[PDB]
Order: C-alpha cells, then sequence, then structure tokens
C-alpha cells in the first residue's frame, strides 16, 4: 500500500465544512460562519459524548501546539478563505523556501549556459526555412534570458512557498499515512523570515509576522494555490517573453490586480464576479457588430447582475460600481479581434469557490418542484413534426416506403395518399393537418442493438448506496448516531465484473415488468463537482446498479437506433442564436415528454420502457451528500421520513442532466422546427459542450451590401426568437432573454470562438497547465517531461510562438527534472544516482536535451513545432540531434553513445504493440504498466457472461505465440503485425482491459486482494531511479561506432540504430517500412517578394511547393449489407495481402475473428495493386500549387511515401510565423518556394511480393463464439 | 351525410387517445404498454 | 342529425385546444 | 380569450396555477421598447447609461469626438431623452 503518492494537484471541491470540521476537533477558533449549524452542533454533542479516534487525537495535539505558539502574537486574527486570497497569493518567505530557491537558481545557471547554443540552433532551423538570416533582435534577447524573466515575475516567491509547502505536506501525508511506524513526533511551527509555517498531516498554519493574520489551511487549499500560481507564473512569463502578447498583458495584470482587491472585502461571493468573465467577453465583442441595434444587448444585462450582485452583498454606493465598470471597460475594449477570446484562459486563475450542499441542494429544489402549464395544441404539433421525421428517416434507406409503419385513423386526404403512394411529407402538411397524426400506433421496426461492447458499462461510474443504508456515507465523527454499515459495493465495475448473472435483457424487463417501481434499494444522491466558479453551480448523481444499468442501455438504444435519424442569383445569409443549457433539465416534466416516449415504446417494442426516468423519479427521494455535511436526525430514519430541508429534494418532477441526453435531443428540434415554419427560415442546430446554438438562414438576393444583407439575416432572426420564445414557454421551457445571445457573427463552441470565418484561439489556456507534475500515480520524471511538452505543442497550434515555446519546454524540463532529483518525497532517490547527476552539471543538461526516442528525455522535437504529427519518431529525434550537435548545443561523442548504448530487453508482443519503438531500457510508464497488470488480472478473474470464454490465463502465451508468428519471417514488418495484432482476438482484450480505466481505488483494492506480487511492487517502487541509472549510463559510455559520422542520413542512422538495438530478434534480418524522412530536415525553403528572382530554385532543383498571398488589408475581417466487425476481417485480410499459400493462414485468422469461407472472404475482400486549415489565419488569403512537388520517388502507382501533407503544413507554418506580428499582408504580393530533397532517404529495397511466413500457424484450439468478440453468424 | 360525422367522432377518439397518454393515470390500464412485446424472445 | 353534426363539432374544436396543469410534488 | 380549458394531472391537483381570469402564468412579451435579448433600448438607470458610455468608448470614431459626445452625455436625464440620445449616436456611429 506504499505505491500510491498523496495527491499533486487539485481533484476535489474545496468544502467549508471540512475546515470547520478541522478545527473545530482541533479546538481552535475561527470566524468561519456556516449556513447549516448541524456539522457545528453534530460535532459538539459527540464531543460532550466523549467520541474520539486517533484523528481526533493527532488533531487535537496539533492544535494544542497552534494555540501555545499564538500567545506570542497579541492581536491575531484568522482570515478566512476566500478573504485571504489577496494576501496568501502575494505571501513570501526567505527563510523557509531556503531548498527550492537554490535548487531553481542551479536549473537557471545550467540554461543560462545552454541558452545561446539554443538560440544558435533555433536562428539556424529559421534561416534554413527561409524566413531571412537572423532572427528578431528582441526574440533572441527573450530566448537567452528567459531564466531571468522567468525568476523577475511577481509570483515568483508565492509560487517558491507554495511548492515548498505542497512537497513538504505531501511528504508527511506519504510517509504517516503507511502503517509501518506509530509513533509519532508532534510537529512545531517553522519561524521564517516573515511568516511562521505549522505543517500538519491535515491542516497547514500560517501565521504573518507583522500583520498577526492567521491563516489555516487544508490540502485541497494548498494543492489550488499553488495550482493557481504555477498557472499565474508561467502565462506572465509566456505574455513577457512574446510580443503579440503586449497589449494583452496590461489588461491581464490589471484584472489580476482589481479583482484581487475584492477577496477581503467582498468575500466568497467574488466568484459570482470572476465567472462574469465568460459572458462579458462575449457582450464585449457584440459591441464591434454589423447591427447597431444589437450592440449593448448582452452588455446591459451582465452590467445589470454585476450591480445586482454587489447591491445584494452590501456594496450599495455608486462610486464603487461606478469605477468597477470603468475598469471592465478598460480590461475588456480593445482593437484586435484573435485577442478577445484569451480573456477566456484567465477567468480560472482566481481560484474555486467554497462550496455547501445546502446551498446546492435548495438552488435544484427550487427548479424541480415548480407546477407549469403546457399547452396541448402545440405540444401535438411538435408531436407532429416528431411523427414526420421518422417517417422520413425510415422512408429514406428503405426506398420510399412505409412497410411495418404508421396507420393513420382519420387523416386527411393527402397525408392518407402519401402513405398508399409511398412518398414522404414535409414539416408543412405536418404543422397544417396535426390533427392526421393525433392517435397513430406505430409497429415495432428497430431491433436492438445488444453486444456492440463494453462502454457503457465499463466506464467508470460511482453508485450510490442502497436505499435501507442511505446514510453510511457519514463517518460516525460527524453524526448524532451510529450510521448502518456499508455492505454492498462502490463502484460499476466492482459490481459489473461480479455479476454471475448478468442480461441486458433481465435489464430491460427489470424497466418493463415495472420492478423498478417497487425495488426497495433504489437509491439517488448528489455529488458536489470540483473545480467550477460557482458556488451553486453543479453537481452530478449517482443512483443505484440495475438503475445505472438500465441507464444506460437505454441510451445506447436509442442513441444506435432512431437518434440516427435526427443527425440531419440568390446566396444564404446565417445569424446565431447560443443559449446554455444549464438548468434546462428541471423543466422537462412528464406530461411533455410521453408523447415522445411513447412512439420510441411503439418503435423499439418496449411497452413503457423509455419513460422510466419521471415514472421512478416522482415517487423517491434524492438527497445531496458530502461526507462533512450530515443531516440533523437525532436517531436513524428511511428516506422517505426526512423533511423537505437543507440537503434533501422530496419527490422531484424534472429530470436529471446527462439521463435521456438523446431523448432531450430528439424531442426538442421538432420544436426548433416548429418555430422555423412558423416564420420562413431554414434552421440547424448544434449542442456543442454546455450550451446549444441555431443558424437560422434565408436566402437573399446576390447583388446586395454587405451590410443590408447582414442587417436582413439579422432581423430575421430577431422576428424567429419571440416565436421560438413562445414555443418554448408553451411546452414549458424558459428560453431566458439574459443567458442567451443573438448575433450575426459569431457562435461559441468547444474548439474556440467562430467569429465570421475566422476563429479566436486561446493560446494561454495550456501554458497556465503545463504545471511540474503531470497526472499520475506515482512521481515519474518522464510523464511529467511528455505532459510538460505535450502543452506548449497545443499552445503552439493555438496561437504561440514556435521557439519560445520550445525555449520554455526547454527551461521546464531543465527544472522539473532538478525538481525529480533533488526536491523530491521519493524514498529510493539514493546517493549513487543523485549525487552524481546533481554534481555532473554538463551532464543534466545533456540528459534534458537528449530526445526521448533516443534515450534522453526531451519530448518536443524541432519538427513537432512546425507539423502535426512527425514521420517517425527514431529516424526525427536522431536528426534533432545532428541539429543539436552541429549547433554546438551537445558534443560530438553523444551521438556515438547514442548508437551503441545498451540495448533493453523486450519481446516480440511488445514490438508487435509498439512498431516505431527503438528498444530502450526502462523507458515505459509505471501507471500504465500497472493498468495493464491489474485490468488484466481483473478480466481473467470474472464470473460475468458476457465476457466469459475470453479471458483465460494462457491468453498472454497465445498473444505471444501469435505476435511471434506474425513477425518472424524473412522479412519483418513491424506496422503490418501491429495492424493484424490490434483487430485480431488480442488486440480485442488489450481494448477491453483499456476501457477498463481503473482508478486508484481499484489498484488498492488489486494490492489489498493480492493482484500483483510483492516482487512486482518491488519493481514498480523503484522505477525512475532506473530511469536515472539507465540515463548516466547512456551519457557516460565510452564506445564508438567507426560507421557512423554527422553526414550519413538519419534514415540510415535510424536503421543502423534499430538493427544493433535488436538484432537478437533480426540476426540480420531488414526491418521494413518505419523510416520516412525527415520534413524540416528534408525541405529547405524561400521567399520571393516584390522584385526578386529565386536562387534555391535557378540551383537547380525543380520539385517545390509554390504558396501565393496577395496584398491587401485583412486579418480583421473579409450478403454484405449493414457491417459489423466482419469489417475488422476484411481489414485484417487486406493487411495480410494477396498470398498463394499463405491466403489460407489469413482465411484462418480472419476465421477465427468472423464465421465466414475462403471464397467468400476472398471474394469481399478488396483486392489492390500493392501488398500493403482550421488552425491559422493567413490560409484564406494563402493559394497551393501541387504541380511542382508532385515529383516523389519514380511517383508510381503507390501510396506518397513522405506524408504529402507535410509540405503543405510546413508551408502554412512558415507563412503564418511571417505574418504572425502583422496587420496587413503586405504591399506587395509574395511567394514561398518549399524545395525537398530525399536523394539519399531513399531505402535502396527490394520489392517482394509477399514473404514466406517460416514459422508454424498454432492458434486457439477452438474460436470462441462469444458474440462481443467478433461475430461468428453474419449471414 | 353520416361520415362527414363518423370522421368528426373518429377526430375526437384519436384526441382522447393522444390527450390520456400524456397524462399519467385517468384508467385502469390508461398507459401505454400496448406495443409489440418484442421483436426477440 | 344535420343540428348534432356541430353540436358535437364544436366539442373537438373546444376540445383541441386544453392547457395541461403539471404540479409540483411527485405525490401530495 | 377568458375561455379555455385546463385539466390537471388529477383531478384536485391544479389549484396551484389556477388563480395564477388569471389561468395561465404567461411570458412577458418582447416589446420593441423594452430591454431584452433582441435590440437595445435604455432605460434611466445606470446599467443602461453605463452601456451606451460602453458604445461610445468601443465605437471607432475619433478620440475628441467620443469625449465630446461622452459631455453630451454627461447633462442628459430622463428614459424618453436617453433613449432620443441613443438613437441619435446609433445614427452617427455607422456614418
Ligand atoms: C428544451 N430545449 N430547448 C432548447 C433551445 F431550443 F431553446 F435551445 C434547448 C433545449 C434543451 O436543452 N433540451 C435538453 C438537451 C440536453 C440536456 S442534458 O441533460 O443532456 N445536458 C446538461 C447540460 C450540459 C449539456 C447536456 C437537457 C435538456
Ligand atoms: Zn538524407
Ligand atoms: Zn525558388
Amino acid at each position: 500500500n506504499q505505491i500510491l503518492y498523496p495527491e499533486v494537484h487539485l481533484d476535489s471541491p474545496i468544502v467549508t465544512n471540512k475546515i470547520v470540521a478541522i478545527l473545530e476537533y482541533a479546538r481552535v477558533p475561527h470566524a468561519y460562519s456556516l449556513e447549516d449549524p448541524t456539522l457545528c452542533q453534530n460535532i459538539k454533542h459527540r464531543l460532550k459524548n466523549g467520541f474520539s479516534n486517533q484523528m481526533i487525537i493527532n488533531n487535537v495535539e496539533v492544535g494544542n501546539v497552534i494555540k501555545s505558539k499564538l500567545r506570542s502574537y497579541p492581536a491575531h486574527s484568522h482570515i478566512p478563505y476566500p478573504n485571504c486570497n489577496q494576501d496568501l497569493f502575494n505571501i513570501e518567505d526567505k527563510e523557509s523556501t531556503r531548498k527550492i530557491r537554490e535548487l531553481l537558481k542551479k536549473g537557471n545557471s545550467l540554461y543560462s549556459k545552454v541558452s545561446d547554443k539554443v538560440f544558435q540552433c533555433l536562428r539556424d532551423t529559421n534561416s534554413r526555412l527561409g524566413l531571412g538570416s537572423e532572427l528578431r533582435e528582441d526574440i533572441k534577447e527573450k530566448i537567452i534570458n528567459l531564466g531571468v524573466y522567468m525568476h523577475s515575475s511577481q509570483w515568483f516567491e508565492p509560487f517558491l512557498f507554495w511548492f515548498t509547502v505542497k512537497t513538504e505536506m505531501r511528504s508527511v501525508i506519504k510517509s504517516q499515512t503507511h502503517t509501518c511506524h506509530r509513533r509519532r513526533h508532534t510537529p512545531v511551527f517553522f519561524t521564517g523570515s516573515s511568516v511562521e509555517l505549522l505543517i500538519s498531516r491535515d491542516l497547514v498554519a500560517i501565521i504573518s509576522k507583522e500583520s498577526q493574520h492567521v491563516y489555516y489551511l487544508t490540502f485541497e487549499l494548498v494543492l489550488m494555490y499553488c495550482d493557481v500560481i504555477e498557472g499565474r507564473l508561467m502565462t506572465e512569463t509566456a505574455m513577457t517573453i512574446d510580443a503579440r502578447y503586449a497589449e494583452l498583458l496590461g489588461r491581464v495584470r490589471y484584472m489580476w490586480k482589481l479583482i484581487d482587491g475584492f477577496f477581503p472585502a467582498l468575500g466568497n461571493p467574488t466568484y459570482q464576479i470572476v465567472a462574469m468573465l465568460e459572458p462579458l467577453s462575449l457582450a464585449y465583442l457584440q459591441l464591434r457588430d454589423i447591427t447597431v441595434e444589437l450592440r449593448g444587448a448582452f452588455l446591459n444585462h451582465c452590467f445589470t447582475e454585476i450591480h445586482d450582485v454587489l447591491d445584494q452583498n452590501g456594496f450599495s454606493d455608486e462610486g464603487t460600481y461606478h469605477e468597477l465598470i470603468e475598469a471592465l471597460d478598460y480590461i475588456f475594449i480593445t482593437d484586435d479581434i484573435h485577442l478577445t477570446g484569451e480573456i477566456f484562459s484567465f477567468f480560472r486563475s482566481f481560484g474555486h469557490p467554497r462550496l455547501e450542499a445546502v446551498t446546492a441542494a435548495e438552488n435544484v429544489r427550487k427548479y424541480m418542484n415548480q407546477p407549469k402549464v403546457i399547452v396541448y395544441e402545440t405540444l401535438m404539433k411538435g408531436h407532429a413534426i416528431f411523427c414526420g421525421i421518422i417517417i422520413n428517416g425510415y422512408r429514406d434507406r428503405h426506398g420510399g416506403s412505409w412497410p411495418p409503419l404508421t396507420l393513420p385513423l382519420h387523416a386527411a386526404d393527402t397525408i392518407r395518399n402519401a402513405q398508399a403512394s409511398g412518398e414522404g411529407l414535409t414539416h408543412e402538411q405536418c404543422v397544417d393537418n396535426w390533427k392526421s397524426f393525433a392517435g397513430v400506433r406505430f409497429g415495432c421496426f428497430m431491433p436492438l442493438s445488444l453486444d456492440s461492447d463494453l462502454t457503457m458499462y465499463l466506464k467508470d461510474k460511482a453508485l450510490a448506496a442502497l436505499q435501507r443504508e442511505w446514510d453510511s456515507v457519514y463517518p460516525k465523527e460527524f453524526l448524532r448516531y451510529d450510521p448502518p454499515k456499508g455492505t454492498g459495493s462502490r463502484r460499476l465495475v466492482d459490481v459489473f465484473l461480479n455479476d454471475s448473472s448478468f442480461d441486458p435483457y433481465d435489464m430491460i424487463m427489470y424497466v418493463v415488468s415495472g420492478a423498478y417501481l417497487h425495488d426497495p434499494e433504489f437509491n439517488l444522491s448528489y455529488s458536489l463537482k470540483e473545480k467550477e466558479i460557482k458556488e451553486t453551480g453543479r453537481l452530478f448523481a449517482k443512483m443505484t446498479y440495475k438503475m445505472r444499468a438500465c441507464q444506460v442501455i437505454a441510451e445506447n438504444l436509442i442513441s444506435n437506433g432512431i437518434g440516427k435519424y435526427f443527425k440531419d442569383t440568390y446566396e444564404t445569409v446565417s445569424a446565431f442564436i447560443t443559449t446554455d443549457l444549464k438548468k434546462y433539465c428541471l423543466n422537462w416534466r412528464y406530461e411533455t415528454i410521453s408523447l415522445f416516449a411513447q412512439r420510441l415504446n411503439e418503435i423499439y417494442g418496449l411497452p413503457s420502457f423509455f419513460q422510466w426516468l419521471h415514472k421512478r423519479l416522482e415517487t423517491s427521494v434524492l438527497y445531496v451528500s458530502d461526507p462533512h455535511c450530515p443531516p440533523d436526525l437525532d436517531a436513524h430514519v428511511p428516506l422517505c421520513k426526512v423533511p423537505n430541508d437543507q440537503i434533501f429534494i422530496k419527490y422531484p418532477m424534472g429530470g436529471i442532466e446527462g439521463y435521456c441526453q438523446k431523448l432531450w435531443t430528439i424531442s426538442t428540434i421538432p420544436y426548433l422546427y416548429l418555430a422555423a415554419y412558423e416564420s420562413g427560415v431554414r434552421i440547424a442546430s448544434l449542442v456543442q459542450g454546455d450550451n446549444q446554438t441555431i443558424a437560422v438562414t434565408k436566402r437573399v438576393p446576390s447583388t446586395w451590401p454587405y451590410n443590408l444583407k447582414k442587417r436582413e439575416a439579422a432581423r430575421v432572426t430577431r422576428d424567429y426568437f419571440v416565436i421560438l420564445r413562445q414555443r418554448l414557454h408553451d411546452i414549458g421551457h424558459h428560453l431566458k432573454a439574459n443567458e442567451t445571445i443573438v448575433s450575426s457573427h459569431f457562435f461559441v463552441y468547444s474548439k474556440g470562438i467562430y467569429y465570421d470565418g475566422l476563429l479566436v484561439s486561446q493560446s494561454l489556456k495550456s501554458i497556465a497547465r503545463c504545471v511540474f507534475w503531470s497526472e499520475t500515480i506515482v512521481d515519474e520524471t518522464r510523464a511529467a517531461c511528455s505532459n510538460i511538452a505535450t502543452t506548449m505543442a497545443k499552445s503552439i497550434e493555438r496561437g504561440y510562438d514556435r521557439y519560445l515555446a520550445y525555449s520554455l519546454n526547454v527551461l521546464k524540463v531543465i527544472q522539473q527534472i532538478l525538481i525529480s532529483l533533488g526536491f523530491t518525497i521519493n524514498s529510493t532517490m539514493t546517493r549513487d544516482v543523485v549525487i552524481p547527476l546533481l554534481t555532473n552539471n554538463d551532464l543534466l543538461i545533456r540528459m534534458a536535451l537528449l530526445p526521448a526516442p533516443i534515450g534522453g528525455m526531451n519530448y518536443l522535437n524541432m519538427s513537432r513545432l512546425f507539423v502535426r504529427n512527425i514521420g517517425d519518431p527514431v529516424t526525427s529525434s536522431i536528426a534533432d540531434l545532428k541539429r543539436m550537435i552541429l549547433a554546438s548545443l551537445m558534443p560530438e561523442e553523444t551521438l556515438h553513445q547514442v548508437m551503441t548504448q545498451q540495448p533493453g530487453d523486450s519481446s516480440f508482443l511488445d514490438w508487435a504493440s509498439d512498431p516505431y519503438s527503438a528498444n530502450l531500457v526502462c523507458v515505459q510508464s509505471i501507471t500504465r504498466l500497472l493498468k495493464n497488470i491489474t485490468a488484466r488480472f481483473v478480466l481473467i478473474h470474472s464470473p460475468n457472461p458476457m465476457l466469459k470464454g475470453l479471458f483465460h490465463d494462457d491468453s498472454k502465451e497465445e498473444d505471444e505465440r501469435l505476435a511471434a508468428f506474425l513477425m518472424d519471417r524473412h522479412i519483418i514488418v513491424p506496422r503490418a503485425a501491429h495492424e493484424i495484432l490490434d483487430h485480431s482476438v488480442t488486440g480485442a482484450r488489450e481494448s477491453i482491459a483499456g476501457m477498463l480505466d481503473t482508478t486508484k481505488g481499484l489498484i488498492r483494492a488489486s494490492m489489498r486482494k493480492g493482484g500483483l506480487t510483492s516482487r512486482v511492487i518491488t519493481r514498480l517502487s523503484n522505477y525512475d531511479y532506473e530511469q536515472f541509472r539507465a540515463g548516466m549510463v547512456l551519457l557516460t559510455g565510452r564506445k564508438r561506432n567507426v560507421l557512423i559520422d554527422k553526414e550519413s542520413c538519419s534514415v540510415q542512422l535510424a536503421r543502423a540504430l534499430r538493427s544493433h538495438m535488436w538484432a537478437r530478434l533480426a540476426r540480420g534480418r531488414p526491418i521494413y517500412g518505419l523510416e520516412v524522412p525527415d520534413v524540416l530536415e528534408s525541405m529547405r525553403g524561400h521567399l520571393i517578394r516584390r522584385h526578386e528572382t529565386c536562387v534555391i530554385c535557378e540551383c537547380g532543383s525543380v520539385n517545390y511547393g509554390w504558396f501565393f498571398v496577395p496584398s491587401g488589408c485583412q486579418l480583421d475581417d473579409i450478403s454484405r449489407s449493414l457491417r459489423s466487425a466482419v469489417r475488422i476481417a476484411t481489414v485484417y485480410s487486406w493487411a495480410y495481402g494477396d498470398d498463394d499459400s499463405s491466403w489460407n493462414e489469413a482465411w484462418l485468422l480472419a476465421r477465427q475473428r468472423a464465421n465466414v469461407s475462403l471464397e467468400e472472404l476472398r471474394v469481399i475482400t478488396p483486392i489492390s495493386t500493392s501488398t500493403n486549415t482550421s488552425l491559422v489565419r493567413v490560409a484564406r488569403y494563402t493559394t497551393i500549387s501541387n504541380d511542382n512537388l508532385s515529383f516523389v520517388i519514380s511517383d508510381k502507382k503507390v501510396d506518397t511515401n513522405f506524408i504529402y501533407q507535410q509540405g503543405m503544413l510546413l508551408g502554412l507554418g512558415v507563412l503564418e510565423t511571417l505574418f504572425r506580428l502583422e496587420k496587413d499582408t503586405g504591399s506587395s504580393n509574395t511567394v514561398l518556394h518549399l524545395h525537398v530533397e530525399t536523394d539519399c532517404c531513399v531505402i535502396p529495397m527490394i520489392d517482394h511480393p509477399r514473404i514466406p511466413s517460416s514459422r508454424k500457424l498454432e492458434l486457439r484450439a477452438e474460436l470462441c463464439t462469444n458474440p462481443l468478440i467478433y461475430d461468428n453468424a453474419p449471414l | 351525410q353520416i361520415n362527414r360525422q363518423n370522421i368528426s367522432i373518429s377526430t375526437l377518439e384519436g384526441h382522447l387517445s393522444s390527450i390520456m397518454i400524456a397524462i399519467p393515470g385517468l384508467g385502469k390500464d390508461p398507459n401505454d404498454p400496448t406495443a409489440d412485446v418484442e421483436l426477440n424472445p
């Protein structure tokens, strides 16, 4: 139980009851007011009783220490969260951060030595691409002194403090919660220069020397402060070293300093203003509208709410409101359009509010207990559109016919003859005579998709406790009685993989028969949701096992069946409407959904199935449960006798968000279409994330002004909005005018903010998240340095600067290595690696500049700056290393050490499941290994009938044997082996074991039950120590491969590397089909301006991409049907190839996949001739001609050797990084030539039609007929 | 002479049919367990 | 019959536009 | 119409929204002179005054003209005159 480190990043909510409980048990005074005094009263009565355990004793001792130290300070005052935010953001100590300061000073003195060469190596790449001969003299200074910029920031000392405290408390928690030693020493204050710390295991006490203020914090608050400050430091550095954000820096700094000044005064309600910067960033983008009547429409509501919050809080004065409004005006008002979605990235950096259960239960009870008055005529007019959509969706795909479809009763003439003639009908007829669909009875014409996969059940979910024990979540401390013990399990996978008799039809009948309404164990509970900036905000609901299974089954049915029917001179002009769907699922009563659930009952043939949710909720009780907010109950009572009070919501009517999402989404389109018909406009809806948009569209004459076109296209939707609002209010829904936007230009979605063909992306959202330790279960430097480099590459595509992001990655990697070496809580870091590595400075930067596919710890190579996917990691990392050695960042001997390093020990299955892996010693991820071990164990030991007969303990040996048979030939093909093994029944098992997302609790349970041995525990408890030892050996080793030089191509280097790396499985046999030349080394460039003649063109090359851009002010505006797992057999048999004899083996494996004969297989496979842009703003102006680039190796009837899109992505990249700082595209039209040269990169190969299988084919004794495994009865 | 009122009677019946499907209760078996039992046994 | 036809059609005319009142509590 | 029938979930469970004559809780009509999601119409409130000020500030006029329009706004009182000045400014902006 020691391979689990405490949490490093924030993942839970900040509950004020938690701090109140800790302090009230530690007997410390505190100025914390609670909405419900039930927790305090319970703890008080429990103390008067005499209950106490080890936690109470430890907290009492820490409280005694605190109360004894508080005597030296006469006027101490507890400053509660969030009132202490302005102080604790700028706290700084000089005698407590004495260690991390020296650590980071050394980490900065190393970068100060490598930075001149880093800049030289980036300037080489720039000049080679053809952007001049010298970087900007500003970029040079920033790249070189990037460490001094990061160190002379206002958040650096708070960062050091909140990292020291975080790691110290993490070490305390880790070394304490382990049951090895129990005798504990009391923790004493650490008197620093300006503050005094007490880092206990539960709470931290910070006293301020000069101010006398006192703060008490918990682990969640420490994690949140560390996260906030590590985000602010990274974003401020990334906006300081950058020039495009020169105007945004002042606005963001003023926003920080202005909203920090409200925390001491306003308090917790300050997040109701912090959470007003997402709507304001759109209300201030509407002020650039083209229909002046709309400017201010949303801003009026935003300012009204910002005034109401101040008034209710108490700041009734007008001066404060006026200064606040002027400040917000200055902050948000700007000129550049692409810098309007940036303030979106920063509204999560003020911290998260402290929330309780009462104030989040009342907010949902208010909406779920509320009468409504729907209107039958419009309800049926929407139901008519529903029936019409179903009619058309079945008449299509079936050649215009209604064989099992509707049977009207008194239908009109046209709508009765449409069925006879077998023709469809548009919205017009349905809304015109909706009386014809007033009694239509369908008939079952939709099969039940049953054994697709196990996604729904396997995906980790929580379960509520059985209704008979609903208060087992509350520990015995905070309760006024002894709660009943918890028998059942508390996870969907833990109750699913133990189901001795599971049946989806058993569940469907558990709903149909109607036993879910008499089940004496059903229970629904609410749980507060972490990392939200609204005190009420959202909760997530947990329900019992059988009901959750029926819910996921119903949703899968309604998403796989009719849910797919609803997917979809004069010019067209479209406006946009955007409204959020929060609090939009509580206005869904049974009356307004029965007419749509009934047609689906009659379509799927499931009597009274699809309306289970409301029939079950309307007679149940749902409480909001968190362990620290107990109910006020002197004795245990059933969930039916609790009154309607703080945490309970008795007998709701509305829905629950997430459940019946497809049902509500397909039942909400009929009213959009009715309101569109009633106005004569064509609409298109899109629910993306948490807010739905509607693109109302109308046809207008072409010879019209753009202004008048957009004005009329906005008028039509200003008319449509009121119609739609009336319709939704008649069916029962409130389409509020405050929380909604109408605009002729933009609409929000989940990839940024679309604005009139552009995309105002937010580039500083991932820089604020490239924090030190990555999300994992054990602190591992490899995963940390991979998450550090996987976010800079995302900021680069969202808009950041390539060179500055690369330098930021290098610096953060260099100091992450040092933090993991000499500032870690790990106990296996020994002086045989810590001391030599920390002492040798050159080696420590060599290991941080060496790429990861080679053996180093640098995961961002200079080709990932430009292209999205690099060709081959091993042949691109060697090109990167050659570039570094040339620019003199690393010595020449590093290449020889790389090429003669120590080969690891990996089998054939690992090479088949990772085909680009030049095998390395101790490189894999401990988290991934523990997942792939525990998932396999728990799937092998499971009596579940759904996956039985598939996970036998010999599956590992069978997988290794199949991989050996596939790979071992006279010519090795790892990519084809990977494809075959992935599509086979040995890849299906791994896909299921990956879908089975194991949690920290599940791995804890596995260790408790003995899932893995103590030998595996000791092998994976000291992994990173072996990473550092292997790196030391790699960089110290003094060998030489006389046949290695800097001039040999990177392709040849990677081939030699793989051959020498595993000749033990190759013995000289050629590995084939992996190496593809590096794009940045293979492609040179040149920029033709107004009057000049190309030079690298006339030097001889005739193969080059040609890009063009004109001059104009822009950058502001302008036997085989319904396929199944048989597809797996087909793609496998094509990946195998066309063989005279080995077609038998291909048929054998495809038969083990699916049941089919050799002749049908050969006639179904498509035998081939062989044997084997939404991110930038200057791509609109750009014109690309691929003619001259068409020259490839013989340009025969094959695929492009290099990925043809690379020579275009790398041209758009350079054009964007040229026009990155310009407002116009110049005065003269510019051209770009992108010559390529892959001469020595061509593999001299022998075209083998196919290789003879030099190993005997041994498979499973008999292909199991498990229907989840690829089907064995297609026809 | 008679069909013109039979259509009206059928319209009233069809209204009362789908008016007591969107209102729980109002009978012995007034809800909608009237679909084809199942495509598969 | 000539009068009963309209006397019964007015019933459908009035019933084709009604208001359904949904309560606040599922049990009451 | 004063004549609209009402049928409830049960017989006697409709006493909630029967008194709200006053039968259905209707919605507030979006008028051309009431501020809503469509169009802007300024009231006398500080919210509306500050919104007009923000329109003057974020407009694309010249700085002296923006300040002059701000001075014009400083001495305007009453919802009616405020709406007239708003119409005037909206007419001026696109000129
Ligand atoms: C009735 N209605 N009218 C409109 C119109 F047209 F005005 F936009 C929209 C709706 C409507 O939102 N239905 C609906 C759709 C999904 C859900 S959800 O629970 O799955 N949800 C929770 C919140 C996050 C997203 C997922 C709940 C209700
Ligand atoms: Zn080459
Ligand atoms: Zn050229």
